[PDB]
RNA sequence: AUUA
């Protein structure tokens, strides 16, 4: 924790190493498992949540009023939300926050949805989509590390039909949870990349957070390749715990730009408006009322 | 019939019980207003800043509120002193409506 | 993955 890395919230992934064409490896770092020393008494997705959100205050993030946010994987085995707390506190007061969980858990929220993240349904479109998900059967590896459908097929899906153009996404993925259409739509945003946090660089985890959702592929890219390429990245680039930027809270909150939301039809998209959503100065979705649900199978 | 959850922690408390963990502690600069319950954490020097609903004992037990939540949502500020009961000094205490912060700790009313 |  000496490198000028530690003061970073943590470390995106290069761009040389995202056009490399690296053949899948076991992930082994060096500092694996090691715990990160937090402030007295703040939990570990306090950290890492804050970490993020610092990381995306670096970014052309758009934000409008009455900006739309919804966090998937928002419980824990604590019963309570410590990243929703966090993304509540960096969002402008007003930003409507939806968040659900497959299991039952107390939360800051607007609204919460509990169930299947398969399950929710919204007529409505994004300006942020959050995910911490991950499947506790990711840890039985008995083959090859395989491209993971499950939550993921609906994430890519959700991202498709209902992130506003304009809109950025930050997906958690580690070693084996990872899928290749996620890297693949990566190449639909304006930029994207891989982010570690500072606090937990002794783990595979990275954050694939696309910037600025432009509909439409601005680079091809082969997700199993690029899976490969972050998985090189990490055994190639030992990361140094650090809390440091933990303790400067001033410059924390997300500043509301007032960013312009408009209603037009894909007819309508031309290269001037690309270049709008490219730098975080326009969402393009309907303002209509946020309806949310969650399907209940019934069983006799 | 009323289930009575608030005398029931704090009895439970008086008879040695450990106080419900897992509140949610915010990382702020702890150079805010110092008020009670902020729609942002606002903890001073002398305070910690928790997410509301993991503090609010109906939220936490899943019980109905004696009323809607007035902490879900919002960030409640426990002098550090008391920072290891966040649940139980939020049913001990009551907020200055006037001036915003907890009666005995800055105000009284 | 929900550090210690
Ligand atoms: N298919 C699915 N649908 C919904 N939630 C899922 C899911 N698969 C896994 N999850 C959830 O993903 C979560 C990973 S732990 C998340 C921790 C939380 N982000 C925090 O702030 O502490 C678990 O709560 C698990 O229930
Ligand atoms: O609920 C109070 C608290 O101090 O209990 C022990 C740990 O769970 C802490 O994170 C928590 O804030
Ligand atoms: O806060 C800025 C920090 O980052 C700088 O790049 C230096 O590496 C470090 O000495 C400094 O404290
Ligand atoms: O050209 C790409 C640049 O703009 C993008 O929108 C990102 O926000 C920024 O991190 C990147 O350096
Ligand atoms: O919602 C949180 C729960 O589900 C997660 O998948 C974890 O495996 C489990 O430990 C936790 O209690
Ligand atoms: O525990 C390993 C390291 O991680 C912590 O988060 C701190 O930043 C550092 O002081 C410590 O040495
Ligand atoms: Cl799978
Ligand atoms: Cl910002
Ligand atoms: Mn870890
Ligand atoms: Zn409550």
């Amino acid at each position: 924790s000496n490198s000028s890395q530690a003061w970073q919230p943590g470390v995106a992934m290069p761009n040389l190493y995202k056009m490399q064409r690296m053949l899948l490896e076991k992930c082994d770092l060096q500092n694996y498992g090691d715990s990160a020393t937090l402030p007295k008494g703040i939990m570990m997705n306090v950290a890492k949540y804050t970490q993020l959100c610092q990381y995306l205050n670096t970014l052309t993030l758009a934000v409008p009023y009455n900006m739309r946010v919804i966090h998937f994987g928002a419980g824990s085995d604590k019963g309570v939300a410590p990243g929703t707390a966090v993304l509540r506190q960096w969002l402008p007061t007003g930003t409507l926050l939806v968040d659900s969980d497959l299991n039952d858990f107390v939360s800051d929220a607007d609204s919460t949805l509990i169930g299947d993240c398969a399950t929710v349904h919204t007529a409505n479109k994004w300006d942020l989509i959050i995910s911490d998900m991950y499947d506790p059967k990711t840890k039985n590896v008995t083959k090859e590390n395989d491209s993971k459908e499950g939550f993921f097929t609906y994430i890519c899906g959700f991202i498709q039909q209902k992130l506003a153009l304009g809109g950025s996404v930050a997906i958690k993925i580690t070693e084996h949870s990872w899928n290749a259409d996620l890297y693949k739509l990566m190449g639909h945003f304006a930029w994207w990349t891989a982010f570690v946090t500072n606090v937990n660089a002794s783990s595979s985890e990275a954050f694939l957070i696309g910037c600025n959702y432009l509909g439409k592929p601005r680079e091809q890219i082969d997700g199993y390749v690029m899976h490969a390429n972050y998985i090189f990245w990490r055994n190639t680039n030992p990361i140094q715990l650090s809390s440091y930027s933990l303790f400067d809270m001033s410059k924390f909150p997300l500043k509301l730009r007032g960013t312009a939301v408009m209603s037009l039809k894909e007819g309508q998209i031309n290269d001037m408006i690309l270049s709008l959503l490219s730098k975080g100065r326009l969402i393009i979705r309907e303002n209509n009322r946020v309806v949310i649900s969650s399907d209940v199978l019934v069983n006799n | 019939f009323a289930v009575d959850a608030a005398k029931a922690y704090k009895d439970y408390l008086a008879s040695g019980g450990q106080p419900i963990t897992n509140c949610v502690k915010m990382l702020c600069t702890h150079t805010g207003t110092g008020q009670a319950i902020t729609v942002t954490p606002e903890a001073n020097m002398d305070q910690e800043s928790f997410g509301g609903a993991s503090c609010c004992l109906y939220c936490r037990c899943h019980i109905d509120h004696p009323n809607f939540c007035d902490l879900k949502g919002k960030y409640v500020q426990i002098p550090t002193t008391c920072a290891n009961d966040p649940v139980g000094f939020t049913l001990k205490n009551t907020v200055c409506t006037v001036c915003g912060m907890w009666k005995g700790y800055g105000c009284s009313c």
